[PDB]
């Protein structure tokens, strides 16, 4: 069931860092997901 | 005016955090204004919230912190800071979650809601206490537990010895420090306690203050013959009870 604009639906390969760049710039719920991720390793000590 | 503020603290960081200063060797130390003008700096430096006035008993008495602890607190708000400076005071043993309501008369949903926030800036932990279990016992970070632990597994330290005074306290002390025996900390008073459980059993006899000798346990181990004593306790209506006398 191929075909060939789906076989063509795939990723600017020159826009990529281009575009994550923009991705990255507007998120940051994995920011404080990491240290607190990192602080699930400090309440153990604690 | 800030010059003054900046010299005293610099005394008061001085010297290491004890050897708690007061005002008749500050005026010695900082005397080159009058009284009037020196407490007017100190309370305009307790409006810059650094100098804490802390209390040996009956007289009064000064105590400055660090800045770095300073500049945390500042970021909270009236009420959040207060209630941690309460915590803070006790230190060593904690302190007991219903006396902090009672030194505020902030009722219970408004102290629990400040420190819901209190833990996330990781401050403050909650530890188990003993002495009076159950209880919500908060400190630092700083980590004093001072109140051998209260779970069990005590016999498999206790069944060892036994076995070391079966083919006969200070040459029990030697003994202990290996066989990769799960332990921390040892005392000699640890072994006198750990000892006379055996006694209060007749395991073994404390003679002379502090030798031992076994009470030959070791037979009843393997008329005061209580084992292989298996009854019939069926279809028998002639037995003999200890209780239902009473």
């Amino acid at each position: 069931v191929d075909d060939e604009e789906l076989n063509a639906h795939l990723l600017n390969e020159e826009a990529s860092k281009l575009k994550e760049r923009i991705w990255i710039g507007l998120n940051a719920d994995f920011l404080l997901e990491q240290e607190s991720k990192r602080l699930k390793q400090e309440a153990d000590i604690a | 005016l800030s010059d003054n503020a900046k010299t005293l603290h610099s005394q008061m960081m001085s010297k290491g955090i004890g050897a708690l200063f007061t005002q008749q060797e500050l005026q010695k130390q900082m005397g080159i204004g009058s009284l009037t003008d020196l407490m007017s700096i100190v309370q305009e430096l307790l409006d810059k919230n650094l100098i804490k006035l802390v209390k040996q008993n009956d007289e009064l008495k000064f105590q400055g912190v660090l800045e770095s602890e300073a500049q945390k607190k500042a970021t909270m708000s009236a009420e959040e800071a207060l209630v941690y400076s309460y915590i803070e005071a006790s230190g060593r043993e904690g302190i007991w979650s219903k006396t902090i309501k009672a030194r505020t008369n902030l009722h219970q949903h408004v102290v629990l809601k400040c420190l819901k926030s209190l833990e996330s800036q990781r401050y403050v932990k909650s530890v188990k206490s003993v002495k009076f279990p159950t209880r919500k016992i908060y400190m630092l970070y700083s980590l004093q537990p001072s109140v051998e632990l209260d779970i069990e597994f005590i016999n498999s330290l206790l069944t060892i010895v036994w076995r070391f005074i079966s083919e006969n306290t200070q040459e029990i002390l030697e003994f202990i420090t290996a066989a990769q025996v799960a332990n921390v900390e040892l005392t000699p008073s640890n072994i006198r306690s750990l000892c006379e459980v055996l006694v209060y059993d007749d395991k073994l006899e404390k003679v002379t203050h502090d030798c031992y000798r076994v009470t030959l346990e070791s037979i009843l181990q393997m008329i005061f013959n209580y084992f292989k004593m298996f009854p019939a306790s069926k279809h028998d209506k002639e037995v003999v009870y200890f209780d239902e006398w009473t």
